[PDB]
């Protein structure tokens, strides 16, 4: 009864960072060996657990967040980070446990004319709470006059699309990011290693 | 090695809609980076990209023609269907379906992309006039004695629709110098061409001249006699 | 959209100052707000940014000693500069980032007029006024020039007039240059015909407002 | 929209020598967005070079590409008799993806004069209510030629059609047929029907005519 | 650390002709480049967004093109009020890396002209306190390029000259220039003759203007 990490790390279509995808992993044996067995993963990185100790402990209520961001925005997926996606798209808590798997996906998430399926939030009056999602596509009012739902000046659409193209440099090429969260809790531990 | 073949209605009436089906073998619309493109070439003009559908059902169309162009895919039957509405007489062309692919190498570097194998191509026309058998008028060598044994004689196949007409001179026993000029769209949206053969004036009355002209859409099989006409 | 500046002046090195940007028709807290400085004679340089959510970023030169803030109550943006050094003498602009009708993301579409900040120990004082007479020649093509040299003053600007504004044609004031001693000087020259050298007495008036110097000096050729 | 202009419009080079083709883009895009395709006489175009410098699979080393900014070139070092076709540069920079106008590579030869012959309509075509007379110019090089029709030595314009054939497979010359279509009110209202031909292989234009009544 | 350069540093253009200015990045920046226009004594104004998008309210004569590492701003009919300084700014590197370009200056082009070259001595009044200023004045010269050198009894005076240049006038569109040497009393009192040599495109040969300390 292996955990469905293959679907998470092998899905054809990831989610946009403003509407990042959430999956609950529980009641299954998880072999994190396959995760590291992926050669191309450019960021197998984390803070509060040793990478070799993943298979040596049993957790409960594992969470997987999948999305796609720029190359230079990967550094914002970390505790205590400020930026665009960290403040308005995906806020990791300061006391985060679990960790982040980022790999280049220019071969898949990029089109010659530009891939406009991936999007991020640019405007928000206040920062996101940790692990909070916002999908409200309401005309952002950056000014006094209420335009009442029509775009224009001082009224902008809060979501902007990445123009992923295959000739972009490393830093603006698409990157697939999966954040695993190991939330220990007072319950029978479910997700154990081999 | 991969192949692509187009099929559909090669005789499309004006201000109506056509549907073209490209069946491809050697690949499937499931590999990442693989797409099917539709391109068209007007007769005597350069190519023009029409549409492009990807493996993940992402479709791109020319902005000047995206308002009347729909592209769909069937991975199970390995087919791509292009539907184009609101036809005009200038939309007559030859349509190709082509395989579109890119080349990354172990680091996603994108060493370019291309339109690799193109289909054989379907010549689609947009016109109102229906089929019509060609009218054959023999074209007579002029009144010359020898002129160094240089002459030409032919037959003119005019007022026929649609393309094409196949002309054979003496059933393959006269192919030396047979010029079959490309047919010209007449002013009434109709077709007319000349088929001539270069022959010596020293064999005028002893060598037989025939032109078997054939047109399947009108089922015209005419074996026209060409003979010298004097004054 | 209006962004009205305030708070400029002159300070000793190692001092401090506060710049204010009062916006209208837009909300300072709801927009990306930047401070961008431009040195006199050089190009634009981005200094600081504050996000709609309150996140702040600074360029490397002003890390630590510069801070940016906002006041929601009266919709203002504030820049507190501390430990000011001589490299901070510039014009500072309050700009709104990622706006405009086509939504120019990453671009500044609305700008303030900017305040002037000077950082020098020049010890504000008054300009000396020196006359300059042309060569002692009769006509030489009917071209002579007389000038007023304005020397050793801080800070800018200064007003130079000829005959208290009675002469305005052919007058060329040159931009003041920063002396190695921390003072400023310029020359204001004017070309007149030699035949008018005698019949037209000339006087150069220099009004340096911050030092309150009102100096009028006669301008006549010399005897060699 | 990105517009790609090829140069030269036409190009003729006998086998053995160097072929150079240029493609200039209106805008500036990455050099990896431009490819070169070759289309032969009545054939589907086939990929020749992708990425402006990466030769396609199976293409011989005689084809090379060099690109920079808004200037791209295709070089053919050894060009064989089977290497004469139309060459298109196309881009994948911005939608819509656009091709070039093309460049026809031509088989060079010595200059030859076109035989000019005239054929009248048949009696059936004197019966159909519309009579066409065809003027043929054969065995000439280069492709450039001009023909003018004259009804009773009066210039004709807008009442004739043209059709030039492709290069022959053995003699590399060209052939052309131009038809003049009239009615009976025009065919029996005059006497003289003439073609005057101006060709590079002819020092002077040649006027050649026939009369319906005499024959 | 995205170095951003502009070509040319300054160009002179007429009214109504097409002008193109280029911006080059040290590395490809996709289309994250914006074109601003700034008139003297004023704040910059955003002209072109995303290197290709005209802003609302900007006249259609301004156009932008390019991508990657090369970008161009093109003006079709350069109106008399289009003479300003144009900056290209990138928004690609990082929230702490919005570097600006050097800037391109556009000014009116006219015919060449020769300046009046005058020499102004250190007057006795300013000399009485040991602070002597000597002036070489160039009047009404076009174009802006000029060379000025200081001469004392065939000796070369370098390293202490100050240059003050006026921007193009709205009447004649020429330039004015002043070169000033400041010296203490005996750094002038001992020497004998002081000259200024000038070189301009509108002048066939350099001109020397010399005056004697002793005579006046
Ligand atoms: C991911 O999916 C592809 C295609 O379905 C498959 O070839 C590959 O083996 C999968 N990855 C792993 C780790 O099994």
């Amino acid at each position: 009864n292996l955990c469905p990490f293959d679907e998470v790390f092998n899905a054809t279509r990831f989610a946009s960072v403003y509407a990042w995808n959430r999956k609950r992993i529980s009641n299954c044996v998880a072999d994190y060996s396959v995760l590291y067995n992926f050669a191309p993963f450019f960021a197998f990185k984390c803070y509060g657990v040793s990478p070799t100790k993943l298979n040596d402990l049993c957790f409960t209520n594992v969470y997987a967040d999948s999305f796609v961001i720029r190359g230079n925005e990967v550094s914002q997926i970390a505790p205590g980070q400020t930026g665009n996606i960290a403040d308005y798209n995906y806020k990791l808590p300061d006391d985060f446990t679990g960790c982040v798997i980022a790999w280049n996906s220019n071969k898949l998430d990029s089109k010659v004319g530009g891939n406009y399926n991936y999007r991020y939030r640019l405007f928000r009056k206040s920062n996101l709470k940790p692990f909070e999602r916002d999908i409200s596509t309401e005309i952002y009012q950056a000014g006094n006059k209420p335009c009442n739902g029509v775009a224009g000046v001082n009224c902008y659409f809060p979501l902007q699309s990445y123009g992923f193209r295959p000739t972009y440099g490393v830093g603006h090429q698409p990157y697939r990011v999966v954040v695993l969260s190991f939330e220990l809790l007072h319950a029978p531990a479910t997700v154990c290693g081999p | 090695q991969i192949t692509l073949k187009e099929s559909g209605p090669t005789l499309v009436k004006p201000t109506q809609t056509l549907t073209l089906t490209c069946t491809f073998s050697g690949f499937s619309l499931s590999t990442s980076g693989v797409g099917v493109a539709w391109i068209r070439q007007p007769p005597g003009k350069a190519l023009e990209w029409l549409a492009l559908i990807y493996w993940d059902n992402d479709k791109r169309s020319s902005p000047s023609l995206n308002n009347r162009l729909t592209i769909t895919k069937d991975t199970s039957k390995n087919q791509v269907v292009l539907t184009m509405t609101n036809m005009d007489p200038e939309d007559t062309a030859t349509y190709y379906c082509a395989h579109f692919f890119s080349h990354y190498d172990s680091s996603n570097y994108y060493y370019g992309s291309w339109f690799d194998p193109w289909g054989q191509g379907t010549l689609v026309t947009v016109s109102s006039a229906s089929t019509k058998g060609p009218s054959v008028f023999p074209l007579a060598p002029s009144s010359k004695s020898t002129s160094g044994g240089t002459a030409a004689l032919g037959c003119l196949v005019k007022d026929y629709f649609p393309e094409p007409v196949t002309v054979s001179w003496n059933s393959g026993a006269l192919t030396s110098g047979v010029h079959t000029f490309p047919a010209v769209l007449q002013s009434s949206g109709l077709y007319s061409l000349s088929s001539v053969v270069t022959v010596p004036s020293s064999s005028l009355g002893t060598q037989t001249y025939i032109c078997n002209v054939n047109h399947k859409p009108s089922n015209t099989k005419v074996d026209k006699r060409v003979e010298p006409k004097s004054c | 959209v209006q962004l009205v500046e305030s708070g400029g002046g002159l300070v000793q090195p190692g001092g401090s100052l506060r710049l204010s940007c009062a916006a209208s028709e837009i909300t300072v807290s709801s927009n990306y707000m930047n401070w961008v400085r431009q040195a006199p004679g050089k190009g634009l340089e981005w200094v600081s940014v504050v996000y709609p959510g309150g996140s702040t970023f600074y360029t490397d030169s002003v890390k630590g000693r510069f801070t940016i803030s906002r006041d929601n109550s009266k919709n203002t943006l504030y820049l507190q500069m501390n430990s000011l050094r001589a490299e901070d003498t510039a014009v500072y602009y309050c700009a709104r980032e990622s706006g405009g009708f086509p939504l120019a993301e990453g671009a500044f579409d609305i700008w303030g007029q900017g305040t002037m900040v000077t950082v020098s120990s020049a010890s504000t004082k008054g300009p000396s006024v020196f006359p300059l007479a042309p060569s002692s020649k009769s006509t030489s093509g009917g071209t002579a020039a007389l000038g007023c040299l304005v020397k050793d003053y801080f800070p800018e600007p200064v007003t130079v007039s000829w005959n208290s504004g009675a002469l305005t044609s052919g007058v060329h004031t040159f931009p003041a240059v920063l002396q190695s001693s921390g003072l400023y000087s310029l020359s204001s020259v004017v070309t007149v015909p030699s035949s008018s050298l005698g019949t037209q007495t000339y006087i150069c008036n220099v009004n340096h407002k911050p030092s309150n110097t009102k100096v009028d000096k006669r301008v006549e050729p010399k005897s060699c | 929209e990105i517009v790609l202009t090829q140069s030269p419009g036409t190009l003729s080079l006998s086998p053995g020598e160097r072929a150079t083709l240029s493609c200039r883009a209106s805008q500036s895009f990455d050099s990896r967005y431009l490819g070169w395709y070759q289309q032969k006489s009545g054939q589907a175009p086939r990929l020749l070079i992708y990425g402006a410098s990466s030769r396609a699979t199976g293409i011989p080393d005689r084809f090379s590409g060099s690109g920079s900014g808004t200037d791209f070139t295709l070089t053919i070092s050894r060009l064989e008799p089977e290497d004469f076709a139309v060459y298109y540069c196309q881009q994948f920079g911005d939608s819509p993806f656009t091709f070039g106008q093309g460049t026809k590579l031509e088989i060079k030869r010595t200059v030859a004069a076109p035989s000019v012959f005239i054929f009248p309509p048949s009696d059936e075509q004197l019966k159909s209510g519309t009579a066409s007379v065809v003027c043929l110019l054969n065995n000439f090089y280069p492709r450039e030629a001009k023909v003018q029709w004259k009804v009773d030595n009066a210039l004709q314009s807008g009442n004739s059609q043209e059709s030039v054939t492709e290069q022959d497979s053995k003699d590399s010359t060209y052939s052309l047929s131009s038809t003049l279509t009239l009615s009976k009110a025009d065919y029996e209202k005059h006497k003289v029907y003439a073609c005057e031909v101006t060709h590079q292989g002819l020092s002077s234009p040649v006027t050649k005519s026939f009369n319906r009544g005499e024959c």
